[PDB]
């Protein structure tokens, strides 16, 4: 398990959690509901905004440990935005699951985090045969 | 012939309870989450 957070700023379209032990870490969720019109069909769209932040002092120089190394604290933010029609949520999920695996094979297992891009990386679409 | 009047307390040590005691159903109630306004107090204190 891990440390759960409690919401500290709740709103109809704004909920923010933060760790009581480390208040720097946050997770924010914003939903924007809007009605969009397409051909002979009124559509109810929602945009899911998700921001995860972890404040962290990154590298320990080589391999020592000591008091007088309190290096600057930097930030690690991962923002995810999801948009789509409300009733297509059933298929909206699956491609989100596809989006998971799709970036997994590129960043989690690949070196995309370093800065490198792999043209021959295996990429798949939501639909299946 | 006897005719007199008296008034007596309800000896609240023994009697006087037997009621709802409105302490309960309110003490078990939000007293914790209402106290949890420490979140808002910390928020305002940070910018104070």
């Amino acid at each position: 398990a891990n440390k759960p957070m409690q919401p500290i700023t709740s709103t109809a379209n704004k909920i923010v959690w933060s760790d009581p032990t480390r208040l720097s870490t946050t997770f924010s969720a914003s939903l924007l509901r809007q009605r969009v019109k397409v051909g002979i069909a009124e559509l109810n769209n929602v945009s899911g905004q998700y921001v995860s932040v972890y404040k962290r002092p990154a590298p320990k120089p080589e391999g020592c440990a000591d008091a007088c190394v309190i290096m600057p604290n930097e930030n690690q933010s991962i923002r995810t935005v999801i948009s789509g029609s409300a009733e297509n949520l059933a298929t909206l999920k699956a491609e989100w699951e596809t989006h998971k695996r799709n970036v997994d094979t590129l960043f989690a297992s690949g070196n995309a985090g370093l800065g490198f891009l792999d043209p021959t990386a295996a990429i798949v679409s939501s639909d299946t045969t | 012939d006897i005719n007199f009047y008296t008034r007596q307390v309800i000896d609240p040590r023994l009697c006087g309870g037997l009621a709802f005691s409105p302490k309960l159903n309110l003490f078990r109630y939000l007293d914790a989450m209402s106290l949890s306004w420490n979140r808002s107090r910390l928020k305002i204190s940070r910018a104070t």
